[PDB]
């Protein structure tokens, strides 16, 4: 029924202040709470404050002064402001309605928007090494594991696919890990040993924010 | 400040099962408000006021309690009901959330398809070597990987990592990767990645030897 819809940067630097916004269609924001809540790495939530029908607002003791929450309603919009944010601020932030009813109807729902994922740091733009992992040996058994090692790169994300999307069930890709301020990642792909190496078998990984290309089929060796 | 304290902290349950998770406050709330959220989708209204059934959310759950605690309910596990459940309270500002309960989906024990891969041709034009350890499809989600260097422990330039338990089969996965500094890597001839889980007591060994091809 209604939509909500997360707008902003991705990544912020430390000290910098982290500005996003909701936009509300299906339902206007004169009537009723608009909120903003967040996700941390290691999944908690946090209630972070709202903005009323009446623009009052009320902001989380936990979030000291540093956040304010503004809006815009002849364009049925409203916005967060958090300012000095240090690395842990990096989370997943929704933008979301208290449970309510309407209509009709008689069941409670709630809105909330996809969610927008926010990492502070002070890194740069890197593309990442992409590796080729082969067996370095096999006799026996019917399938066979190969995969692609993607490390030293930032921000998020990375996205990687076997053969343009034409291997699929047999695919594993792993959360990245953020270690000294990169990320890495690992991709898996089984197959069955008469299909490599006899057929190719290429990993196609794509980095979003260093407009990286890259194809490698793995090869014996 | 109402605390909330969800239990268990993660669980699985077997296809039908009922299933029990509870949250206890700091202090009395008038209700207790319960979330739902799979992965790939935001947090879902699962049960309104402490027993109210939310748009969309199938009869086999309900709530129950009042002042300090309360609970939500499964009658009988599905698989769909996977995912994470959060308590919420809003009676006293802040609104608080619980740590939230990760339900899991039981199934068959399987033991780790491990894989071992050397460090690449490519890599060992800078200066450190990795290797890989592929731990895949394997239940329970529990596992511990050992990296040996000579049959010799190395603790710490590992690097872990694993999947969510996966949409079709309901197994886990895990990848392991000790990267250590080209010379150091070169010193050494024997890798081996070594997985104890729940098969047996003892198991899963995978290696290569740096002698050995090119």
């Amino acid at each position: 029924e209604v939509q909500l819809q997360e707008s902003g940067p991705s990544l912020v630097k430390p000290s910098q202040t982290l500005s996003l916004t909701c936009s509300v269609t299906g339902d206007s924001i004169t009537s009723g709470y608009w909120n903003w809540i967040r996700k941390f790495p290691g999944n908690k939530l946090e209630y972070m404050g709202y903005i009323s029908y009446s623009g009052s607002t009320y902001y989380n003791p936990s979030l000291k002064s540093r956040l304010s929450i503004t809006r815009d309603t002849s364009r049925n919009q409203y916005y967060l402001q958090l300012k000095s944010v240090t690395p842990e601020d990096t989370a997943t932030y929704y933008c979301a309605s208290p449970p309510g009813y309407y209509g009709s109807g008689p069941y409670a729902m709630d809105y909330w928007g996809q969610g927008t994922s926010v990492t502070v740091s002070s890194a740069k733009t890197t593309p990442p090494s992409v590796y080729p992992l082969a067996p370095g040996s096999a006799q026996t058994n019917s399938m066979v594991t190969l995969g692609c090692l993607v490390k030293g790169y930032f921000p998020e994300p990375v996205t990687v696919t076997w053969n343009s999307g034409s291997l699929s069930s047999g695919v594993h890709t792993f959360p990245a890990v953020l270690q000294s301020d990169l990320y890495t990642l690992s991709s898996s792909v089984t197959v069955p040993s008469s299909t490599w190496p006899s057929e190719t078998v290429t990993c196609n990984v794509a980095h979003p924010a260093s407009s990286t290309k890259v194809d490698k089929k793995i090869s014996p060796g | 400040d109402i605390v909330l304290s969800q239990s268990p902290a993660i669980m699985s349950a077997s296809p039908g099962e009922k299933v029990t998770i509870t949250c206890s406050a700091s202090s009395s709330v008038s209700y207790m408000h319960w979330f739902q959220q799979k992965p790939g989708t935001s947090p879902k209204l699962c049960i309104y006021t402490t027993s109210n059934l939310a748009s969309g959310v199938p009869a086999r759950f309900s709530g129950s309690g009042s002042g300090t605690s309360y609970s939500l309910t499964i009658s009988r596990m599905e698989a769909e009901d996977a995912a994470t459940y959060y308590c919420q309270q809003r009676s006293t500002y802040p609104p608080t959330f619980g740590s939230g309960t990760k339900l899991e989906i039981k199934r068959a024990d399987a033991a780790p398809t491990v894989s071992i891969f050397p460090p690449s041709s490519e890599q060992l034009t800078s200066g450190g070597a990795s290797v890989v350890c592929f731990l895949n499809n394997f239940y329970p989600r529990d596992i511990n990987v050992k990296w040996k260097i000579d049959g010799s422990e190395r603790q710490n330039g590992v690097l872990n990592s694993w999947t969510d338990q996966d949409s079709k089969d309901s197994t886990y996965s895990m990848s392991s990767t000790l990267t250590l500094t080209k010379d150091e890597y070169e010193r050494h001839n024997s890798y081996t990645c070594e997985a104890t889980h729940k098969t047996s007591t003892s198991p899963i060994v995978k290696s290569f030897n740096r002698n050995e091809c090119a």
